[PDB]
């Protein structure tokens, strides 16, 4: 089997993996106290890809938490599936760092590393075919970008072979909920281009207004939205997980999906979202997933995929369908759309199956896209960037952390060439 | 006359010269050549692979266009003067096609002898 | 006696074979357990307590596809040594399935198929299951052939591949995986069938009549036209046509090797009811190009050479009598042919599978056919691949796993005189 490690930073970071092991768990059949009540054969039988059957009929999660500082990582503790996790995989230190991206990835975050990495390599150890691994961070944070940035370089060192997939929590473009973010974000995205493999971008913005408008929901509880980020991140490795008809392994997504390196951002969607006030008013069909997937409503980055085309678009189907209206179905909206998509690309669709759906969803699926339109948010990002850095902005708690003001134009330079780079294929021609 | 002197100069610009910009164009192409088997282009930061591309098919078309006009330039050159066309022990178009399949016959052989360590590589495994 | 070996490489091999032998055992009335409560040895050894043991070799990378077949039904008729499995797939990558990760896994493939076929007395050849695009498909596929000419430079080499069908999709770097897969096995492979998922889509909802269909019955219908090859082997005919005969009556040049099929009578038992499919009927259908296992209009290039199995109740002089009126048919031939029929009987009606969505029938026809019609489907291929090739969308993905550059040129390169070569034989040969 392949295994996949499944690295948590930052507060965000842990609570959106919370949820994310609480909805993995469910699939499985493992409760709380990591006992196997599953119904299935199918459930325990790939179990391993997560998680390592400790003894008995435990199983635990290989999964790592890391913060700066508790009082994130101990509610996680305190909550339903604590004690789920093995005690010696949460690794934090006795100090903060207000979105001061340079102590997550330098004065703090570099003392903190030099343990982490030793219980990675332990569960890289445990592996017998390592997948690679996965961060869920946030951009912005200070540990979320300053240690994830880090440990990712850090890992690549060990693991170039491996593929690392991340599931950044973005800039909004609306209100900000902090305020050095341009720089947090920028400094991260300058390494984290050339590392990561592959990258999925997630704003909480898009994410307020499926619920609001989608899910016709009222009280959108960060829960609820780590619930549905949960929900993608699960799509995403079914194929590993679950037979099906198409397996799509992770390391063929990144193939599908990514044309050049460093190109690697990607917009995740997902279907279906339908409120349970209208559910009895739908069909469930691959037309209609097809309808929600390539909604720019249900976007879940915040940007409007509209404005851009698509470099390619990977979709993962969970349960039961026919090959013929899925094929079609893709097809269709490629022709009818075909100025949508870039023209160097025949066929900009990759397609994959997976016979076990997603609890009480007989239909469901996940979307990634790879847009032009992306370039959107960078732009935005750069611009705020310079308004702030050329006033010297609060660059003082870079520098009294030993950081080079040169990184910081170094920064912005690899973020431009990405903007450019985006912006160069975006209009491209074959002739 | 000396006006017929300067007749044929400039006829060698378009021609003796002109070669010597097929030439130039043809080492440049070359550079293309090499520049390309730089596999850390892959990682075109600046976009370099669609520069890239659009300079080799602008020398795809460039080295044929000067071809063309040296046809006729040689022409001109022999039909105004009984001397041949030609430089070193080699006629200027035999030079042209001498280097052309200097390169050609070098990328194949090259080519095929990789191919053959490939072949010598797989018998090699299979006595493994 | 006359002994044949199967091969099935990924995904898609395999889950071919699985209906496949699915089928053979039905016809031979062998049950999943090996039991037979006088034509086996063929594709079944005896073993020391009688039991049957199919004559195949399944090799995909990635070990959950073969993990359905150990835990399926049919678990029981495999020896375990005949599952062998890698542990990473080749992620599309046809240089993963070649050069990386394939090398290690194809000497023990062959030091397996070996001893299978030291067990034969008289060995007619392979029957290789693959798809182009697949990385183990397509990348596996070309080492394996490579090194298989090698130990058996005399045995048929036949194969049997989907074709990246013109419209659909599955995966995005397909055509390069099958054009680096073609340049190789063209100088390998005898005899290639092509055939088309698209296609068989377009049948299931014509003749078929029915609609959302899946891998679980679109392979039912191509086994149908691997049985109705190897028909002639395992059972007494009027007209029994060895494996080697196919070479002979099938290429007419060398480089030139891919037959396209078809099979008649697809239909519904609710038809079958108000038609009757007589010899004449059924031979006509086989050359309708709405009921082509390819998406080629044939129409469009002329015929190199038919080959047409018949089984059941048929006539010889019936079927001599429909051939000649297709040949009245103003139906293309080149003039390079004056017969263009080579035609096998045997005397072992269709089957039908329980569960199935096929009527049985008294009669039935599959049909082999070389025609430079195919060309179109080549030069479609080939243009996707410039497209792309062009700005080097995906080639570090390649570059990546050791594959060199020029390889694409060179591949490219052959691929353009393959399609010259079909103009050349469609030039109609005249003083
Ligand atoms: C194809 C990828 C895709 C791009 C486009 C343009 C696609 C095309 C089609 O969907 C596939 C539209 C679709 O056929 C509909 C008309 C039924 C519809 O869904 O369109 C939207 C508006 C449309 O944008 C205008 C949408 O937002 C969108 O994204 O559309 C209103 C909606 O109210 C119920 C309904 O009327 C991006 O992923
Ligand atoms: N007819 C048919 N086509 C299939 C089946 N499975 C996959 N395919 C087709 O095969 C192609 C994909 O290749 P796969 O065989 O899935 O790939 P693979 O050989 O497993 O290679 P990797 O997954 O890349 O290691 C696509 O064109 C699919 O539509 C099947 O069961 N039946
Ligand atoms: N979706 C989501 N976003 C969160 C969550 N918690 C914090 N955030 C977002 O993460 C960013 C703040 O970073 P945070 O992870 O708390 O800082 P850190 O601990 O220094 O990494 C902001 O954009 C918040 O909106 C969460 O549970 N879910
Ligand atoms: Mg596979």
């Amino acid at each position: 089997m392949r295994e996949i490690v499944h690295i948590q930073a930052g507060q965000c970071g842990n609570q959106i993996g919370a949820k994310f092991w609480e909805v993995i768990s469910d699939e499985h059949g493992i409760d709380p106290t990591g006992s196997y009540h599953g119904d299935s054969d199918l459930q325990l039988e790939r179990i391993n890809v997560y998680y390592n059957e400790a003894a008995g009929n435990k199983y635990v999660p290989r999964a790592i938490l890391v913060d700066l500082e508790p009082g994130t990582m101990d509610s996680v503790r305190s909550g339903p599936f604590g004690q789920i996790f093995r005690p010696d995989n949460f690794v934090f230190g006795q100090s903060g760092a207000g979105n001061n991206w340079a102590k997550g990835h330098y004065t703090e975050g570099a003392e903190l590393v030099d343990s982490v990495l030793d219980v990675v390599r332990k569960e890289s150890e445990s592996c017998d075919c390592l997948q690679g691994f996965q961060l869920t961070h946030s951009l912005g944070g200070g540990t979320g970008s300053g240690m994830g940035t880090l440990l990712i370089s850090k890992i690549r060192e060990e693991y170039p072979d491996r593929i690392m997939n991340t599931f950044s929590v973005v800039p909004s473009p609306k209100v900000s909920d902090t305020v050095v973010e341009p720089y947090n974000a920028t400094l991260s995205v300058h390494q984290l281009v050339e590392n990561t493999d592959e990258t999925y971008c997630i704003d909480n913005e898009a994410l307020y207004d499926i619920c609001f408008r989608t899910l016709k929901l009222t009280t959108p509880t960060y829960g609820d939205l780590n619930h549905l980020v949960s929900a993608t991140m699960s799509g995403v490795t079914t194929c590993l997980r679950f037979p099906g008809q198409l397996n799509a392994d992770l390391r063929k997504l990144a193939v599908n999906m990514v044309p050049f390196p460093r190109l690697h951002f990607f917009m995740p969607g997902f279907a279906p979202l339908t409120s349970r006030g209208s559910q009895q008013y739908r069909a469930l069909t691959v037309p209609e997933l097809t309808q929600q997937m390539f909604d720019a409503k249900n976007m879940m980055a915040a940007c409007d995929p509209r404005h851009g085309r698509y470099l390619t678009v990977a979709a993962v189907f969970r349960g039961r369908m026919s090959m013929k209206e899925v094929d079609e179905q893709m097809l269709n909206v490629q022709n009818k759309n075909s100025s949508y998509f870039v023209e160097w690309i025949p066929n900009n669709v990759k397609t994959a199956v997976c016979d076990i759906p997603p609890r009480g969803l007989k239909m469901s699926a996940t979307f990634i896209g790879n847009s032009t339109a992306i370039q959107e948010l960078f732009k935005r990002i750069s611009e705020q960037f310079t308004a702030m850095f050329r006033r010297k902005a609060f660059l003082h708690w870079y520098t009294g952390e030993g950081m080079d003001e040169m990184e910081f134009t170094e920064a912005e330079s690899n973020m431009n060439d990405l903007v450019s780079e985006y912006q160069q294929y975006q209009d491209a021609t074959a002739d | 006359g000396a006006a017929a002197l300067k007749n044929y100069y400039e006829v060698h610009k378009e021609l003796f010269e002109g070669v010597q910009k097929w030439e130039e164009t043809w080492r440049l192409f070359l550079e293309f050549e090499r520049k390309a088997s730089d596999p850390n282009r892959f990682t075109n930061r600046g976009g370099n692979l669609l520069k890239e591309e659009k300079q080799r098919a602008k020398l795809q078309k460039m080295l044929p266009k000067l071809e063309e006009e040296l046809k006729a330039r040689i022409e001109l050159w022999e039909q105004e003067h009984s001397k041949a066309f030609m430089v070193n022990g080699q006629k200027f178009m035999e030079y042209v096609a001498e280097q052309w399949e200097m390169h050609r016959l070098e990328k194949e052989r090259a080519k095929q002898e990789r191919q053959l360590k490939n072949k010598k590589q797989t018998e090699t495994e299979m006595l493994y | 006696m006359r002994e044949c070996i199967s091969i099935h490489v990924g995904q898609a091999g395999v889950q071919i074979g699985n209906a496949c032998w699915e089928l053979y055992c039905l016809e031979h009335g062998i049950q999943p357990d090996g039991q037979m409560p006088d034509s086996f040895n063929t594709f079944f050894s005896e073993t020391g307590a009688g039991k049957h043991v199919p004559r195949a070799v399944f090799v995909d990378l990635e070990p959950t596809v073969i993990d359905e077949v150990r835990t399926g039904t049919y678990r029981q008729l495999f020896h375990p040594e005949q599952l062998i499995t890698g542990k990473e797939d080749a992620a599309n990558n046809y240089a993963r399935g070649h050069y990386t990760i394939g090398k290690e896994i194809i000497d023990l493939v062959l030091d397996r198929i070996r001893k299978l076929a030291d067990q034969c007395t008289g060995l007619q050849g392979f029957l290789v299951f693959h798809s182009f695009g697949g990385g183990t498909g397509s990348g596996f596929t070309s080492l394996l052939m490579e090194r298989l000419s090698v130990d058996y430079g005399k045995k048929s080499k036949l194969e049997f591949s989907i074709y990246p069908a013109p419209q659909v999709s599955t995966a995005v770097v397909e055509p390069y995986n099958s054009i680096l897969t073609t340049h190789t096995t063209l100088e390998h492979s005898d005899c290639a069938f092509m055939v088309d998922n698209e296609a068989i889509y377009d049948i299931c909802r014509r003749n078929l009549d029915i609609e959302r269909p899946t891998y679980t019955n679109l392979n039912r219908l191509i086994s149908q036209i691997v049985s109705s090859i190897t028909a002639s082997l395992r059972f007494d005919g009027a007209l029994n046509v060895d494996l080697t005969e196919f070479q002979t009556n099938l290429v007419p040049y060398p480089r030139i090797h891919f037959p396209l099929a078809t099979y008649a009578p697809v239909i519904s038992a609710e038809k079958a009811y108000h038609e009757q499919l007589s010899v004449a009927e059924i031979t006509n259908a086989c050359f309708e190009p709405a009921n082509q296992m390819v998406k080629c209009d044939p129409r469009h290039g002329k015929y190199m050479a038919c080959c047409l199995l018949y089984r059941g109740d048929v006539v010889p002089k019936d079927v001599n009598a429909a051939i000649a009126t297709i040949k009245t048919k103003r139906i293309q031939f080149v003039d390079w042919c004056p017969t263009g029929f080579k035609v096998g009987i045997n005397y072992q009606p269709p089957t039908v599978v329980p569960g199935g969505d096929l009527a049985k029938v008294q009669r039935a026809v599959c049909m082999l056919s070389n025609t430079t019609a195919i060309a179109e489907a080549w030069a479609r291929l080939d243009h996707k691949f410039d497209l792309m090739y062009a700005k080097r969308a995906f080639v570090h993905w390649y570059v990546g796993e050791g594959m060199e550059e020029g390889e694409f040129s060179e591949a490219r390169e052959d691929m353009a005189a393959l399609e010259k070569d079909y103009e050349e034989v469609g030039v109609d040969s005249v003083e």
